[PDB]
């Protein structure tokens, strides 16, 4: 049904800033939640932030609270995950997910359906 | 509205007297007396209404007495055993219901009379 | 045919001009009563949302073709999808009055909420435009049709019922930059 | 078969306010007959109309006094059912549950002065487009109003029109926002002989096209 | 009556499915009637 | 043929290059007698005539699509004003007559209309200007435009302080053209009158 395009990830050091983005491959008219998951080295994945389409209700992690920034493009049907002031323990492998079924607040961050091939961050010191 | 002129106060020792009078032009509506003291509000003292019941404030009730001459349009206050207290700047207006006592912070006043009680 | 131009009479001339003929037509589409009943998006919805049409996207069907009048009458279906209970306060109405259950209050059934809502501005007509203001860009804050209420609010719809559109506006289409006409991909069946 | 059908969606929830009944479970019971009971009210804008009560002015009174000074403006309160003169009233008690109004408004001025006293009143309506109201009967006269004596009929009743530019009007005022959408009523004392303390008292009924419109439920509770 | 595609009547009554009109026109269409067609000055078909 | 006289209360005006009467929206007024105002309204017939106002120079280096609007009620100096500052409410329709005076030997193209509820019009917009009550002034034909437009809004009476339902504009459709037998540059002016001027709630005076 929908593939997700995954972009920006890399290697920077720790102080610096990234930018993730995802694009689904159709424009159907639904309420999904993209969202993203990061699964460190030798742990298993987990969340981190989402956020709605119609509005911008943004979900977030306890661990990365004022740091990370979750945004949406109306226009482009894009998410973006701005990721600032990085910590070494940011290393892991970034997902992005869609969650098509429901959109309430309260499962925000529990079960999605389409994920994404992941891409990689790697934060040095 | 109106313009009214005081006149009478001055300087005086403990226990003295004085006489305050005032000369209005507009109607006969029921006068008072009003004096601020220093560094405090304006509070009123003693109205009269139109030819007749008088009223007093508690503390000078008894020692001061207010009258009216309603031909020569003229008010006057009587005061008698002054106290060091009663150092202020006495002006004269109208006053609405001279029963309660409620003041009239309607319009101008007329900086006329200055008291200085001495001890 | 040939008129005064200034004068700005409307002139329709045929094909019969030069021996057509012209056809019968039908337009039943294009009828204000049913081009303006169907459900159309609102994607700004917050835990308390007022219902302001103007909050239809502006280049949808129902949310241009409302922007290209002056004045409007309609009632209002909504289709709501919430957590909890869904109150309803009408035009006027203080923003207290909608957390109590004295007003109508939906209590949610499983997929959505589908309701129908009154008219109940104090106006004989709401406008898409307001030349002024109504205090002592923005239009009056009485150009709304209620407000509703739940713990959070997924999606609304809204739709038009018994509509009436009054001395129309522009309306306009997506500009062609530099073609001869604006092309696109038009469905066709696979292989 | 039988007969097929769609269980819409959307269809079939609780709404508090819905116009249909639900389904009996005991069945064959008879009241006890309260034929002619006295006192009964099927609409409230009657108990309105018939029954008028207080106006509150300052000190919580519900009249003003005549005053021995050169200010004739005896009081003045906004054309608003969610006024602070208005607050006792059940005229803004009944208001105070809906969400709009339209009609008239009656004020009734009975004097309780004294046979010896004599007096002369004035009422003007002020519609909004002022920033501050008149305070000299001189000036409210270029109103709508009316004036009116001390005699052998004590009462006297003021009609407030109902005059702006929508055909309804919130009973309940926005915000901080000053100069109420509405006029003011403003009561002047024109003249009075020998009514040093005596009072006039205000009260408010609802006018012969009075109403109210929307349901609301707007208290905190 | 535009996009209502149902013969049975309502279930609800009139006064309660939606509000009601008082009294106390369309211009485009007479707009459009009124038109002029036809030609101008003589005709040689 | 062309010659048209107009008489709005004891003023008159005549054109000989008149090429109609454009009704917008309406043939004559609706209901001035509604529930809002309680039965208190009256008519004015001393307010309703012309009064004049300069709306711009039409010079040859303003391309297509420049635009002159002004609002109605304008600031008035006569029994029109009194009245504005002295009810609370208002209402009146328009009866609006443009002039621009060069000569039949210029060129060039102007577009007239009355738009109710104004807001500033992008580029693209204002190919769509003819959707409004309009006229248009071509040296070429005539001199003067006129349109007549009843009132409308939200709400039955207005207060004229606080909004303006009605807006005149003035459009260059085509850049004038002049050639040495030309005029150089035309002036463009307006002759309003308002049109069943109806009052309700009477204000203080301020003396």
């Amino acid at each position: 049904q929908v593939q997700l395009q995954e972009s920006g990830g890399g290697l920077v050091q720790a102080g610096d800033s990234l930018r993730l983005s995802c694009v689904p491959s159709v424009r159907t008219s639904d309420n999904y939640i993209m969202g993203w998951f990061r699964q460190p080295p030798g742990k298993e994945r987990e969340f981190v932030a989402a956020i709605r389409r119609s509005d911008g209700t943004t979900k977030y992690a306890a661990s990365v609270k004022g740091r990370f920034a979750i945004s949406r493009d109306v226009a482009k049907n894009a998410a973006y995950l701005q990721m600032n002031s990085l910590k070494a323990e940011d290393t892991a492998v970034y997902y992005c997910a869609a969650k098509y079924q429901s959109t309430f607040y309260s499962t925000m961050d529990v079960q999605y359906d389409y994920w994404g091939q992941g891409t990689q961050v790697t934060v040095s010191s | 509205q109106v313009q009214l002129q005081e006149s009478g106060g001055g300087l005086v020792q403990a226990g003295g007297s004085l006489r305050l009078s005032c000369v209005y032009s507009g109607g006969a509506y029921s006068m008072g007396w009003y004096r601020q003291a220093p560094g405090k509000q304006r509070e009123l003292v003693a109205a009269i209404t139109d030819d007749g019941i008088t009223n007093y404030r508690d503390t000078v009730k008894g020692r001061f007495t207010i009258s009216r001459d309603n031909a020569k349009k003229a008010v006057y206050l009587q005061m008698n055993s002054l106290k060091p207290e009663d150092t202020a700047v006495y002006h004269c207006n109208t006053v609405r219901r001279v029963a309660t006592l409620s003041g009239s912070s309607s319009g101008s006043w007329g900086q006329g009379t200055q008291v200085t009680v001495s001890s | 045919t040939t008129s005064a131009g200034e004068s700005a009479d409307p002139v329709t001339t045929t094909v019969e001009n030069y021996g057509g003929e012209t056809q019968v037509q039908r337009r039943h589409h294009t009828d204000v009563g049913f081009i303006m009943d169907r459900f159309v998006k609102i994607n700004n919805t917050n835990p308390t949302h007022v219902i302001d049409l103007m909050q239809t996207h502006q280049h949808g069907l129902v949310g241009a073709l409302l922007r290209a009048a002056t004045y409007y009458f309609s009632d209002l279906e909504i289709v709501v999808r919430h957590e909890g209970n869904l109150t309803w306060v009408p035009n006027g109405a203080p923003e207290a009055a909608l957390s109590n259950a004295g007003n109508p209050t939906a209590y949610n059934k499983a997929p959505f909420t589908r309701l129908a809502l009154p008219y109940t501005a104090p106006h004989r007509v709401l406008a898409t435009v307001y030349n002024g203001t109504s205090k002592y860009t923005q239009l009056p804050a009485s150009f709304n049709f209620g407000a509703i209420r739940a713990t959070d609010i997924s999606e609304l719809l809204v739709r038009m019922k018994r509509a009436e559109l009054y001395c129309p506006r522009p309306l306009l289409a997506v500009e062609v930059t530099a073609q001869d006409r604006h092309k696109q991909k038009i469905i066709a069946p696979a292989k | 078969g039988i007969v097929p059908v769609a269980c819409s969606d959307g269809y079939g929830g609780l709404v508090t306010t819905d116009p249909k009944t639900a389904d009996p479970v005991y069945g064959k019971v008879y009241n006890p007959p309260r034929t002619n009971y006295p006192g009964r009210f099927t609409n409230l804008l009657d108990v309105a109309e018939a029954c008028p009560t207080f106006l509150c002015f300052d000190d919580g009174k519900p009249y003003v006094v005549t005053r021995e000074d050169e200010q004739r403006l005896l009081a003045k309160f906004d054309v608003s059912l969610a006024a602070k003169h208005m607050s006792n009233t059940y005229l803004s008690g009944i208001a105070q549950y809906y969400a709009q109004y339209s009609g008239t408004i009656n004020l009734h001025f009975m004097f309780t002065g004294s046979t010896d006293s004599k007096a002369r009143y004035m009422v003007a309506y002020v519609p909004p487009g002022v920033e501050t109201p008149p305070d000299t009967p001189e000036r409210a006269a270029h109103c709508i109003h009316a004036e009116w004596d001390t005699g052998l009929n004590s009462k006297f009743t003021f009609s407030i029109p109902y005059v702006s530019a929508a055909d309804y009007a919130y009973t309940a005022s926005d915000v901080a926002e000053t100069t109420n959408v509405q006029g003011w009523v403003c009561i002047y004392q024109i003249t009075h002989g020998k009514a040093q303390n005596d009072t006039l008292v205000v009260s408010v009924s609802a006018g012969k096209d009075f109403e109210l419109r929307l349901p609301i439920d707007p208290r905190t509770q | 009556s535009g996009n209502t595609g149902s013969i049975i009547n309502n279930y609800y009554m009139q006064q309660y499915q939606n509000s009601m009109d008082t009294q106390l026109n369309d211009w485009f269409s007479k707009l459009a009637s009124s038109a002029f067609s036809g030609l101008f000055g003589a005709l040689l078909a | 043929d062309r010659t048209l006289t107009t008489r709005n209360g004891h003023t008159t005006s005549t054109t000989q290059s008149s090429v109609g009467v454009t009704y917008g929206y309406s043939t004559g007024e609706d209901h001035v007698s509604g529930p809002n105002t309680s039965g208190l309204e009256t008519r004015v017939t001393q307010a309703e005539r012309f009064f004049k106002k300069h709306l711009f120079n039409w010079t040859t280096d303003k391309p297509f699509g420049h635009l002159e609007k002004l609002k109605l009620p304008t600031d008035h100096k006569g029994v029109y004003g009194h009245l504005v500052d002295s009810f609370a409410y208002m209402r009146n329709g328009w009866d609006v007559e443009v002039s621009a005076v060069g000569n039949q030997f210029n060129g060039g193209c102007l577009l007239v209309a009355m738009v109710p509820e104004w807001k500033k019009f992008t580029p693209r917009e204002k190919y769509q200007l003819t959707l409004f009550p309009h006229q248009f002034i071509s040296p070429r034909t005539n001199m003067t435009a006129h349109i007549t437009v009843p009132y409308l809004g939200v709400n039955r009476y207005d207060q004229y302080k606080k909004h303006k339902p009605w807006t005149l504009v003035v459009m260059v459709v085509s850049p004038l053209t002049t050639s040495s037998i030309g005029a150089t540059e035309i002036k463009v002016y307006a002759n309003i009158a308002p049109t069943h001027v109806h009052v309700a709630g009477e204000l203080p005076s301020k003396e």
